[PDB]
């Protein structure tokens, strides 16, 4: 009888870098290299009457009015097959449904979620809310220079479902084919975001506490919180499907959604899915091969 | 002396002379006042910074942290110490002060939520940019601050 | 309707200023001064709000208890106050606001009409307070047609 | 006596626009409506009355007519007792006369007390006073009701001729007829207040003269006899209503100041009252 493997991983195929953070005037992000980078600076504060607390604080120049951030987003393809394993069937059986999903969908839906949060700027997590107005450029980059680019209107496409678009559906398409296996794909992806002048701006967390997130005394948003964006994606949840997309999360991770005394929690649904040969529904189906995307360790530390 | 004559519909009139006695003003100097207006002021930031550190303080948010509520405290402590003034100098420090206390809020409040969109109770994003809105740029309100009262 | 006039007297550094802001920002001299004043002037939601907050220092004072007509007044500006804050659909908001003049109506119809001595104790009168709500409301017609028009 | 002296009249409403009110007869009566009013949260009903959308000012009219002969009654009593009461009320009449009392009257004509809620919250108000001999009026007055004190009785030579004309109403001399109008610039489409009638369904019915909003005649009256300041231990604090105990600022009857012990040891025991205290009782007296 098939069961499920002891050891089992499974290797990023979204793979983001840290976003780097530049200030400058909004009527040049045309030419927005060279834009200096925005620096975090540890300020001294004082607080309640009964006394200096220190906080780290980046902002922009007294000068500048937008924020750029920019990422590389590196589409990779396999999503089925693990990095590690130790039982030969149960990898095998994997493969085949992994495989027989590509064929039958193509992981076009997850393509388009995906491209979706791309261009809805939501990676700018705290940097978006109060923006006068947000632009996602995003460049199909292949030998070291532009093969195709997109320009997106941020707060037009929003933050509570996906849509079908003209320009989108190109990335989409792109971002599936990257991931079905016929071929890499490499993304630049840069956002304006008109923060206000010599605003706040506010990059990744992690005397004093909280300390900002810098790489190479630039200000950045960690690629790890930059791909929790990127897979906001699950809108299939057992209940309040309606109120919008969550990340996706073995149980649901504000307690769990996908509980696992409903079921449709992820392992549940590979264990019923791989070992049983009984398919959950298309889209969790889906889900499955979402959280396989974002990969991790999962498997099983006792036999069941 | 000079006089300006103004050409307006009979209601405008009315509910400019109902707002008059309403503050308890003549109309010429409630408009002259109006007109001289120059949007926000430094004290009705620090006014409205403090009503919107109050309607943080009645949620979850205010029990986040230390850093939250302090933030909030300072706000609405700098405020009141602001408007209770008589110098110059104390109004300019409550002002700096009072900033500095919606910078160790904004410090204090988290990173990333759960979901499509942050419930606000729980993030305080949105009054937080408002309030940020409100003061401007650090710099910036340094440099207001100290052109005003400095 | 006729139009009515309004006669400003000011130093003549002022009107001067006023004159070269104005041909600077493109509008006759009458029109700059009426948006600069109306943009600051007032707001439908801000008068729910001091509405509210003198309701509630009324609650707290003997007018309170006078008669069912005022404590229910008290109370109705303030739930349909708070009430109107709760956004996202105008509709709502366009009925919560008649209703909050409506909880004013109901006060000042529950208010006496007569004190003894020389100047009424406003604790016991709250006739200021009720001037002041009338102020903010304005007519029943014209708050009315402000709020079809604002929210329509 | 208790026949009355100062008789009043309902002061019946109308709206108008301020400045027009030289022209004011035209001007359409204050209608008062039964609205339907949310309650917390369920309709209760209330009387309301409001001025048009395109009317800023309430005129209040009514008629005063003063008339002469306080002290002598209405009631058939022992003709011994009124005698000595007739005696008494022409001795005072003769030594102090009415001007303190007609000057205190048309104070609280001038000073638009009448206008009981209808003066706070007021703009401007106004007050004209025509002494109205036959047909057509014999003599013109014009007030600020609102420069005019409402705790303060000073001299004014306008004030003190319509003082003069009341005192010739109540001595006697013939009987003194005035209109008075009352022009309150309450705001454009403003609530107006009429009097209130208790409902022992409706909460509290409005009063109304022939489908025009109108305040009682007693609280004109009311209005009218805030005269005294002579009460025990209180300066700064303003006049009260005249009344036998005056209740409210009181004039308690264990203190020799109430009205029936002070008229009483005045007409029976020949102890004359503190010269304060005369007008207090004649005041009442031309209350009735």
């Amino acid at each position: 009888i098939l069961s499920t493997a002891s050891v089992l991983a499974f290797e990023r195929k979204l793979d983001p870098s840290d976003a780097l953070m530049s200030a400058g005037a909004w009527a040049q992000r045309d030419a927005s290299q060279e834009w200096p980078a925005v620096t975090v600076r540890e300020k001294s504060v004082r607080g309640t009457i009964s006394n200096l607390q220190t906080v780290d604080v980046a902002n922009l120049p007294s000068d500048a009015d937008t924020l750029k951030v920019r990422f590389t987003l590196r589409v990779l393809g396999g999503a089925g097959t693990p990095s590690a394993c130790n039982d030969a069937a149960y990898r095998d059986k994997l493969l085949q449904t992994v495989a027989t999903y590509v064929n039958d969908q193509g992981f076009a839906e997850l393509a388009r979620r995906y491209a979706h949060n791309l261009a809805n700027a939501r990676f700018l997590w705290r940097n978006r809310v109060g923006a006068e107005a947000v632009e996602v450029r995003i460049n199909h980059i292949r030998q070291g220079e532009v093969a195709r680019a997109w320009r997106f209107d941020a707060l037009a496409i929003g933050l509570r479902d996906f849509k079908a678009d003209a320009e989108l559906d190109a990335l989409a398409e792109l971002i599936a084919s990257g991931l079905s296996g016929s071929g890499h794909v490499l993304l630049e992806v840069v956002a304006f975001a008109r923060i206000g002048d010599g605003q706040e701006v506010f990059p990744s967390q992690e005397q004093k506490s909280k300390t900002l997130y810098s790489v190479r005394d630039a200000a950045a948003i960690h690629s790890q919180k930059i791909g929790n964006a990127l897979r906001t994606i699950d809108t299939w949840y057992p209940d309040e499907d309606g109120l919008g997309p969550i990340a996706v999360e073995p149980y649901g991770s504000g307690k769990a959604y996908r509980q696992p005394k409903q079921k449709l929690d992820f392992y549940t649904l590979l264990d019923n899915w791989v070992l049983r040969d009984e398919a959950p529904a298309v889209e969790q189906q889906h889900y499955v091969i979402a959280n396989l995307i974002r990969g991790g360790v999962f498997g099983e530390a006792e036999e069941k | 002396d000079a006089l300006i004559h103004l050409r307006v519909p009979a209601e405008v009139k009315g509910r400019w002379v109902k707002e008059s006695r309403l503050e308890g003003m003549k109309l010429t100097d409630w408009i002259t006042g109006r007109v001289e207006a120059k949007a926000l002021s430094i004290a009705e930031v620090l006014e409205e910074a403090a009503a919107m550190a109050r309607s943080l303080e009645d949620s979850p948010i205010f029990y986040r942290n230390k850093l939250c509520a302090d933030g909030i405290v300072t706000i609405q402590q700098q405020a009141a110490r602001f408007s209770a003034a008589t110098d110059d100098a104390t109004r300019l420090d409550a002002a700096l002060w009072a900033r500095e206390g919606y910078q160790l809020l904004s410090s204090g409040l988290p990173d990333s939520y759960s979901g499509a969109v942050p419930n606000e109770g729980r993030t305080g994003w949105v009054t937080a940019s408002q309030m940020a809105r409100l003061f401007g740029g650090e710099a910036l309100w340094i440099e207001r601050c100290q052109q005003e009262l400095g």
